RNA sequence: UCUCGAGCCCUAGACAGCCGGGAGGUGAGCUUAGAAGCAGCUACCCUCUAAGAAAAGCGUAACAGCUUACCGGCCGAGGUU
């Protein structure tokens, strides 16, 4: 459960907002 | 392509050589617009969009000579 | 080779392998005719960014060149101490 990949996810939420598997995570939410 | 950074430095600086030690041993100083200046000189060589960053990159090789700022 | 235990990592993809990326300021400053990751001394900072050392090992007269770090992909189950 790394701090980074969470990080991570959130960060590319907040580009999609405005790893592929983290991609994907994002894309989901 | 434009000169490097150490010479645009030894030329608005006043100075040669640099010190034997950087940030211990300040041989220089430069003005912000002074850095402002050659970080227009470089745009070419750098890859910062802004000139914000430009100088963050020029104002990395003083401070490592003994190029204090004011 | 068999058996028992502990720590840590892992399907948010671990360990290994293979492919791709490994970039700019800048060939840092000093010393030196020259030294550009890599003779020696000191410092070891910031841009772009998903990464990429002021360079861990070879290599060169010095470059070049070949790779480690680091990032991404393929793969898919335990792996490592």
């Amino acid at each position: 459960i790394p701090e980074w990949k969470q990080e991570e996810v959130d960060a590319i939420v907040e580009m999609i907002e405005s790893r592929n598997t983290l991609l994907e995570r994002a894309l989901d939410d | 392509g434009v000169p490097p950074t150490a010479e645009l430095i030894k030329d608005e600086a006043g100075f040669e050589t640099g010190s034997g030690e950087p940030q211990e041993d300040f041989v220089a100083d430069l003005s912000v617009d002074q850095v402002k200046q050659i970080a227009e000189q470089k745009h070419p060589d750098l890859l910062s969009y802004d000139l914000t960053n430009a100088a963050k990159e020029v104002v990395g090789t003083c401070t490592s000579l003994g190029v204090t700022i004011e």
